[PDB]
């Protein structure tokens, strides 16, 4: 009964929402935040 | 016989972050491949780090000391297996044994594990074969081992009661846990911080406590928070040893701007450096964030960010993009504002919010027993 | 190594004359329970001497 049209055609996977905030953004977060005393 | 090679574990660590070098690989690769009979730490190393150039004189005088430990096995077992005792083999060869995997590969499996695990009826031995998991999943980085190693000590958890070495599970389960963003259990199962006084299987004892600190500054209320890190008797002294540790929790507890940044600077040294922590140094840091400014946040309600960055350092629009993230990203909940300039806070979840979650699970889980409902006749 | 001679010896008030004085560090490093206890054994050691020093 399972077919009839388909046969033709803790790890990081719960990190994976936060990662969603990791890979497009704030990979060099205290590299401009730690550098926020010096820079102004 | 579990501290020297998990210190080589943590020099695994230290192989981790410093990648560009090998130079500090080699030193104290050399410095661990030269000391007690240790086959697999730089066999591991052999096969992730430099290789040899040889090893004749180098250690392959160190496998005929391999040579010489498995010729007195083959006196030993061979000597205990006259003797009908309490399995005289198994005890002084699995002593030995896990001396081997100490020398060697997960071979100490089969000459370890169940070595001891088909006779024995007492804890210690087994939960020594847990300990050893735990410094193997420390050895690979372990997902599997150190999930297998709870799969066997909860075979004897289910009777029970031991003074350390069960708060000693805790607190292996509270690693487990926060080697992986899991919090809250790991400070709740280290903060009976008195009978773990020193076993031979830790590491600084003060060490422990900047861990259960660092995963108890965090998952603890304001006052939760007070009267554990401020009013706890016997964590002052071992937080009066380091002074930046203090510093911290007081930088936090005072709720200052620019104190949070130094603190956090501070905690942000520290928050790499640590082995099954340093993969995971991203949302501890906005978690300290998050904390910060939602005790912050709540209070005020006519809240300029002119007001914010002249005592933060810098956040004229350093900050602009920071909380922009940070209250989009789900949490925190105020309101961003045009040159207006007005930060417009919420409520406590007292009325309003709490009006959801009833039928946002009477709808899913009670939807599958719909489907199990719909399962009658055909 | 203070606690190594004087509980096993006769001199009981030269016991507090320091266990007083561990009872201040234990303020000290404000680890009251402990400076409680030092301050109990000062108590109970104090009901045996007259008051030959003061």
């Amino acid at each position: 009964m399972s077919e009839k049209k388909q046969p033709v055609d803790e790890d990081n996977w719960d990190d994976d929402n936060v990662e969603d905030d990791f890979s497009n953004q704030l990979r060099a977060e205290l590299e401009k935040h730690g550098y926020k005393m010096e820079t102004s | 016989p579990k501290n020297p090679d998990l210190r080589i574990a943590q020099l695994r660590f230290l192989l981790s972050l410093p990648e560009h070098r090998g130079d500090a690989a080699v030193r104290d690769e050399l410095m661990a491949a030269v000391r007690d009979n240790n086959m697999a730490p730089y066999y591991e190393a052999l096969c992730k780090s430099l290789d040899w150039q040889i090893d004749v004189d180098l250690l392959n005088k160190m496998k005929k000391a391999n040579e010489d430990e498995l010729k007195r096995l083959d006196e030993e077992l061979e000597d205990a297996e006259k003797n009908l005792g309490e399995s005289e083999i198994r005890d002084a060869m699995m002593a030995k044994a896990e001396y081997l995997c100490r020398i060697g590969d997960k071979e100490g499996a089969l000459t370890a594990f169940r070595k001891t695990y088909d006779k024995t009826v007492a804890l210690g031995h087994r939960l020594d074969i847990v300990f050893y998991l735990l410094r193997i999943g420390l050895f690979y980085m372990d997902n599997d081992l150190i999930t297998r190693n709870t799969e066997k000590a909860k075979s004897l958890i289910e009777e029970g009661g031991d003074w350390d070495r069960r708060n000693r599970l805790k607190v292996y389960q509270g690693l487990y846990c926060v080697a992986i963003r899991d919090f809250k259990q790991a400070a709740e199962l280290f903060l009976d911080t008195v009978s773990t006084f020193t076993s031979y299987e830790l590491m600084d004892y003060k060490t422990f406590v900047t861990y259960t600190v660092y995963v108890s500054m965090i998952a603890l209320e304001r006052p939760d928070l007070r009267e554990k890190v401020i009013k706890g008797a016997e964590i002052l002294e071992v937080l009066h040893s380091l002074p930046a540790v203090r510093q911290y929790l007081f930088s936090l507890y005072e709720c200052r701007y620019s104190v949070f940044f130094q603190s956090l600077a501070v905690v942000e040294q520290e928050m790499k450096k640590d082995w099954l922590f340093a993969p995971h140094y991203r949302y501890y840091v906005r978690e300290m964030r998050i904390h910060a400014y939602s005790q912050l946040l709540e209070s005020y309600r006519s809240l300029t960010l002119g007001y914010m960055a002249e005592a933060f350092g810098v956040g004229v629009e350093f900050i602009d993009q920071e909380l922009s993230r940070f209250i989009a990203a789900g949490r925190l909940h105020c309101k961003i504002d045009k040159v207006n300039e007005i930060v417009e806070t919420n409520r406590p979840d007292s009325k309003n919010w709490q009006y959801q979650e009833t039928i946002k699970k009477g709808d899913l889980l009670l939807n599958r027993v719909q489907k199990l409902s719909r399962v009658i006749n055909m | 190594q203070l606690l190594r001679e004087l509980k096993k010896m006769d001199d009981k008030a030269l016991l507090v004359e320091v266990q007083l004085l561990e009872s201040k560090t234990y303020h000290a490093l404000s680890n009251l329970p402990k400076a409680r206890a030092a301050l109990t054994s000062a108590r109970t050691t104090a009901n045996a001497i007259y008051c030959p020093p003061k």
